């Protein structure tokens, strides 16, 4: 039952990567949570069709909902709205990428659906921590994973953006200037994700 | 009834069943005491091969040292001779320093020559597992090492 | 925030002005109140970090990452196992036991050979291991007593750099059997068999190390399902031979059999609780380690050597989680490095072993080791 | 060599085959083979295992739970689940049973998942709770002690139960309802044996020893939905030391201090010593007789239960609470620990009779009609079924325990047990 | 107390109780109080001081019998002196007129036996 207009009721595996850095203020992080909730609201949330997982990284993954979890979509909405604001001084795109590659998506058990990761970067990971970034991106590529980078804030590292796209055919970047643009581009983003529909 | 084992002579031994041998150790070997529920242990202290002191330990708390020259200690302090205590009435019986424990059952003597002695009670029949050999009528199996392997070399079993 | 309890009476006394929440002794601002961990105050936004997960002090709360940390199945001392899920326990059985095996996808079958290592009946330690990596054909590595590597019976001159194996001497006479960045067995030839193991094996191993999911309760699982209440049954279930005696009544107080050692055992395995290790106490509770030290010193051939082993085991446990205590001096134990070598607590392994100079292309992703490194420029 | 099956030794190529050394017994058949050389020995057929004397059917080899061997088709009753020996494996059911968080002794706690730890406290703490996070709270139990820094004779625990409506404070040895819970439909105070078993709600239930042991029983509902000194009841045992501010505290003291309700009361100090507290470690006398006396847990009467439940935590609780607790006359700091272990054993259907005329005596004659005649209306019973039909509770209300020791009024079917006069009288005599 | 001063027994209890490390077996303290109670009883001042939480004394095991429960063996704070029983039919001049402890309050007939600790008809004994 689509809430307003959309229901991407197809086999899909989806993971979110809500950034936990201090760059996104408390209000900005709340807007991001609203984005993720309103996003999953328009998907057929169930292990049969759509698997959703939110993974806040604040220099360490903080998965609140796992793609293997099976609960009422209302409960998942509540949990997503309840993601705490870490407010860390430095996030780590590479660390969350490794987490999803090894501990979230390393035990393929449902090829019917596809693997999509929404990296909502809002801060620049220090170069010293970018040693294995390309390696993990390529590894996810091998695992049939499409990374959709989202350059939320002006400080969002853009070099990594379009570099994730460079090492993949379907990796699309949604570079935004503020969280407000998320509400504007919500429909476009859901549409794009449903173009790569596993049916 | 009661068995008897004595560390007589100079570095000699006589198990509870008659088997005897010679052993001049240095590490205060366990003369007697059950190997399942120890609850006490007579220890024959040794110095440079000579029989120096006969110690008794109750469980893990009470330590008493008798020595061959008549001196006594609690483990860290000296004490007078009669020294009645929790069991272990350490006295002079007939010129020999007698250490008697009846609640557990044994009597340790050290005569002038320094020949130790022990009189374990029957209730340790086949139960004692010290250097004085298990208290079974069979005297040929009194080299039961702590490892549980019956050896024939007296020094292996003693060590 | 336990409301409904403040139901006694008013009292005419001082207070915070309007909004400041009374801190320990100050009326600090509501937002500025710090989180507390291990009796320490940390301003909001602090990034206190655990082994692999990091926590951040939000408003009066810690937002803690919930990743999986690498496992460890240390088997130091006289049968002093510690399952991947920290499950400090002792099992003195003399036979070949399956330390850990990847039951789901067979990729290693580490096995320990245990034998009585002293006169006391309560003195059993592993003397050998039988790493059985089936990926590399069927090599049976045999990291024997005394740090002696042996592949398929044939001895091997370390370092070995086969397909995935990287069996190479560590800083202090301990062969480090690496693998495809998933196994990091360390074996010093006497006891220690620290088995690092990456999270990819979470909840996929068996044997004495039990599962790796992260719950201690399941760690006593036999291959038959039901977990064992007593340690003896659990250990027996993982026995290789059909002939070795099944352990009965795993003894807990070896010091009773040797009353003479009680004084030394009590007064020696107490530095663990002494202020010298108070820095680590919070990092790791020395309850299992103190018990292990007492069981070792009063149960083995050489009391002082086993005291060294136990205290060093606890020090290594602390070091693996940050804090690095001193614990090295006469009265304690000392490394007494050979001529030329020096102690230099927390050195670096890479820049020595001229083999490294020959191969500068190699990397240096290794931390401090506290070994016998060479002096600078050598 | 030995009929009726053929005998083989080795191929003698590179010592690869499995000889007599690697005999596949069912307990070992699943386990990987040995690590030895080809010993040129015989073995059972390929799909055959040499269990007990000789070859035995591979699919018919018994399973083992407590060492003992169960033939295929047998079953065991572990907790509330059940398992059957199938293919040398236990096919267990899956029903997460009730979880109990006992307050063993005067300073030790046992969490729902299983963890036991030491936390000597003087202030008021949170035993179990539902006001954990986002989930709205429904109940809250406080176990505020009083004069119990170290286990002491003058130690009384004041439980405060903040169920939906009102407090049910359990101070002293009685039950006081400071406020009445709005929904009085499900609230029973069953007084049986030595306990005041309650039925706070549909699922939660608190069983009280009336002196110092307080156990809280939950059901599937509260799984992962509780917090406090009893952990989160998530099954996982490692994460049961999560402080109030969510973080797994390494030492139990700093974990417990987080649940101190009164921020100003006091922070229990981190004692450096590990065991042998107070008098112990400085008395020899005391420590020796404490360890000797606190060993009935391993005595013959407990031998049968020693395997079902490990007595080591209760051994530690008995060692503790006895060195510090100077026992004079009211020698209960030790009997209470032994009784707690006996109760835990009984929960596994292994009732044990341990009290004697000397060791922890306990008499019930005072209540046996001592007004006149003192006929045997009351008896001491190790089991004593807890929740029994009576005048106050004629209906068979559900109970969190099965059978609890203490005084028990054994009465024939006629003249069921009454409530006020503590005498079993004609059924019509009830209200 | 007004008939026999307790100070000697107060000292005997303060002593012999601190010295005793009473663990589980609580007789060190209880025995002194029982001795003072016995002395009091000698002066015809019987005192029922035992309780369920102060040095409890039980008698259940006696009544425990194959026939179910006898309900005859009960603790009497004073009880009488030597009671005529099957093995001791004739009366005796006991030094103490009253002695606490367990005793069977058997009905008027079937005086107590010794071996089976149960009171039965006089015929079933010598
Ligand atoms: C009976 O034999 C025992 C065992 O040899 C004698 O004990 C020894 O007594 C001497 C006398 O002083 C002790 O010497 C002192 O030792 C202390 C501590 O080592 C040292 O600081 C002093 O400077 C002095 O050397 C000796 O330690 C002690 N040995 C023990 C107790 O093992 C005992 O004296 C003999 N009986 C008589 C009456 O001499
Ligand atoms: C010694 O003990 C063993 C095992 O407990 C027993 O089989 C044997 O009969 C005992 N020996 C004697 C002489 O009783
Ligand atoms: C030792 O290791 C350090 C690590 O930074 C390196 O810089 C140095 O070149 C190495 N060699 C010496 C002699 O210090
Ligand atoms: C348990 O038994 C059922 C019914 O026989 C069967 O379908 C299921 O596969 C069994 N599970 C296991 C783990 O043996
Ligand atoms: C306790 O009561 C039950 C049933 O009332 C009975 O079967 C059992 O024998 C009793 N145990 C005693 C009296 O020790
Ligand atoms: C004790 O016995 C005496 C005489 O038999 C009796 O008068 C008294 O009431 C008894 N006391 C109790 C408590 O039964
Ligand atoms: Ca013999
Ligand atoms: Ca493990
Ligand atoms: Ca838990």
């Amino acid at each position: 039952p689509p809430l307003h207009d959309f229901y991407c009721s197809r086999l899909l595996d989806l993971v979110f990567l809500l950034d936990g850095s201090s760059r996104l203020s408390e209000a900005e992080f709340e807007v991001l949570k609203a984005f993720v909730v309103d996003m999953m609201e328009r998907l057929r949330i169930s292990q049969k069709w759509v698997r959703v997982a939110v993974v806040e990284y604040h220099d360490g993954s903080h998965a609140y909902i796992g793609l293997k979890d099976r609960k009422r979509p209302s409960e998942l909405r509540r949990i997503a709205s309840q993601v705490k604001y870490a407010g860390s001084q430095v996030a780590s795109t590479s660390e969350v990428l490794k987490y999803t590659l090894f501990q979230i998506f390393s035990k393929i058990d449902r090829p019917e659906a596809s693997r999509i990761t929404l990296l909502l970067m809002a801060s620049q990971e220090p170069q010293r921590m970018s040693r294995n970034f390309v390696r993990y991106v390529q590894g996810l590529k091998k695992k049939k994973v499409i990374v959709i980078p989202v350059g939320i804030g002006p400080h969002a590292n853009l070099k990594q953006i379009r570099l994730i796209e460079k090492q993949a055919p379907e990796n699309k970047a949604f570079v935004l200037s503020s969280v407000d643009e998320l509400e504007q581009q919500r429909d476009e983003i859901v549409s794009y994700l449903c173009d790569l529909a596993p049916e | 009834s009661t068995a008897r084992c004595s560390l007589f002579g100079s570095d000699f031994v006589n198990t509870f069943d008659g088997s005897m041998y010679s052993f001049a150790g240095y590490c205060s070997y366990l003369l007697a005491g059950g190997c399942q529920k120890r609850s006490f242990s007579i220890i024959g202290d040794f110095q440079n091969g000579k029989r120096v002191s006969l110690s008794v330990y109750l469980g893990e708390f009470f330590d008493i040292h008798l020595f061959v020259n008549g001196t006594v200690t609690q483990g860290d302090q000296r004490v007078s001779m009669p020294y009645a205590s929790k069991g272990l009435y350490l006295e002079t019986e007939a010129g020999y320093y007698k250490l008697s424990g009846e609640a557990y059952g044994f009597v340790a003597r050290i005569d002038g020559s320094g020949n130790f002695q022990v009189l374990l009670s029957d209730r340790y029949f086949n139960k004692t597992c010290g250097l004085c050999g298990n208290f079974n009528i069979f005297a040929e199996d009194d080299f039961m090492t702590q490892e549980g392997t019956l050896t024939s070399d007296p020094y292996d079993f003693a060590n | 925030h336990i409301n409904e309890m403040c139901q006694e009476r008013c009292v005419d006394g001082c207070s915070c002005p309007e909004g400041q929440l009374l801190d320990e002794g100050l009326c600090v601002e509501s937002t500025e109140c710090p989180c507390v961990h291990s009796g320490k105050r940390y301003p909001p936004g602090t990034s206190l970090s655990r082994d692999c997960n990091t926590c951040i002090c939000r408003n009066s709360q810690w937002i803690c990452s919930n990743e999986e940390c690498p496992g460890e199945c240390l088997v130091t001392g006289q049968s002093h196992f510690k399952s991947f899920d920290n499950r400090y326990f002792t099992f003195s059985g003399i036979c070949q036991y399956l330390l850990a095996r990847d039951c789901q996808d067979h990729s290693f079958s580490i096995v320990i050979e245990t034998v009585q290592c002293a006169d006391d009946r309560d003195a059993v330690c592993t003397r050998s291991v039988t790493v059985r990596l089936p990926g590399l054909h069927n090599s049976l590595v045999k990291l024997k007593h005394g740090a002696g590597v042996a592949m398929d019976g044939q001895d091997v001159q370390l370092p070995l750099l086969k397909g995935d194996l990287r069996i190479q001497h560590t800083v202090t006479a301990s062969v480090r059997l690496s693998y495809g960045e998933d196994l990091q067995m360390d074996w010093d030839g006497r006891g220690r068999l620290l088995v690092k193991l990456s999270p990819v094996y979470a909840g996929k191993t068996c044997g004495l190390c039990g599962n790796y999911n992260g719950n201690q309760g399941d760690d006593f699982l036999t291959p038959s399902g039901l977990a064992e209440p007593r340690v003896e049954d659990f250990g027996n279930a993982w026995k290789l031979h059909g002939d070795c005696q099944d352990l009965q009544k795993q003894h807990s107080d070896p010091c009773a059999l040797n009353p003479r050692m009680t004084r030394f055992s009590e007064e020696a395995c107490a530095v663990l609780t002494s202020p010298t290790f108070e820095a680590c106490h919070r990092a790791v509770s020395p309850l299992p380690y103190l018990r292990n030290c007492r069981y070792d010193v009063c149960s083995c051939s050489d009391g002082r050597e086993c005291l060294c082993g136990a205290l060093a085991s606890y020090a290594a446990a602390c070091a693996g989680r940050g804090v690095r205590v001193a614990w090295r001096e006469p009265g304690r134990c000392e490394l007494n490095c050979p001529k030329g070598q020096v102690y230099l607590q927390c050195g670096t392994p890479c820049n020595l072993t001229c083999r490294s100079l020959s191969y500068p292309d190699e990397e240096c992703n290794e931390a401090c080791l506290e070994g016998c490194f060479c002096p600078p420029g050598l | 060599c030995r009929p009726p099956m053929v005998k083989l030794v080795c191929p003698a190529d590179n010592l690869r085959a499995e000889g007599l050394e690697c005999t596949k017994t069912c307990q070992n058949y699943d386990l990987e083979c040995m690590s030895m050389g080809c010993v040129s020995g015989c073995l059972c057929p390929p799909g055959m295992v040499r269990h007990e004397n000789r070859c035995v059917a591979l699919e018919r080899c018994p399973c083992f739970h407590q060492g003992k061997e169960y033939a295929p088709g047998e079953t065991v009753k572990i907790g509330c689940n059940t398992c059957v020996c199938r293919d040398r494996k236990w096919n267990c059911t899956d029903h997460v049973c009730d979880a109990t968080c006992s307050t063993i002794g005067m300073a030790h706690y046992l969490t729902f998942d299983g963890l036991k730890y030491l936390f000597p406290g003087e202030c008021q703490y949170v035993l179990v709770q539902d006001y954990c996070g986002s989930n709205p709270g429904t109940f809250r139990i406080l176990v505020g002690n009083k004069g119990c820094s170290h286990p002491s004779v003058k130690c009384k625990k004041r439980v405060t139960i903040l169920v939906e409506g009102g407090e049910i404070e359990l101070f002293d040895g009685e039950v006081n309802v400071k406020r009445p819970m709005k929904d009085e439909t499900h609230f029973e105070v069953v007084e049986s044996g030595r306990y005041i078993i309650l039925l706070l709600g549909k699922a939660l239930s608190v069983v009280w020893d009336r002196h110092l042991s307080i156990s809280v029983v939950l059901k599937q509902t509260y799984q992962e939905k509780v917090c406090g000194l009893c952990g989160n009841f998530d099954g996982i045992q490692n994460n049961d030391l999560t402080s109030s501010n969510l973080q797994v505290e390494e030492d139990p003291v700093d974990f417990g201090n987080s649940w101190k309700v009164s921020s100003q009361c006091a922070d229990t100090r981190k004692v450096p010593l590990d065991s042998s507290p107070a008098t112990c470690h400085n008395n020899i006398m005391k420590q020796t007789m404490v360890d000797s006396s606190c060993r009935i847990l391993t005595s013959d009467v407990f031998q049968d239960c020693n395997k079902l439940v490990d007595p080591e935590p209760y051994l530690d609780v008995c060692i503790y609470d006895t060195c510090s607790c100077e026992s004079i006359g009211d020698c209960a700091c030790f009997c209470d620990t032994i009784a707690a272990y006996a109760h835990v054993c009984a929960q596994h259907g292994k009732v044990v009779t341990w009290r004697t005329a000397t060791l922890c005596p306990q008499s019930c004659e005072e209540r046996n009609l001592r007004e006149n005649g003192y006929e045997c209306e009351w008896r001491y019973n190790s089991c004593a079924p807890a929740c029994q039909v009576t005048c106050q509770h004629p209906e068979p209300l559900a109970c969190p325990v099965q059978c609890v020791e203490g005084c028990h009024a054994h009465c024939p079917p006629g003249k069921i047990l009454d409530e006020l006069l503590q005498t079993c009288v004609d059924p019509e005599d009830c209200p």
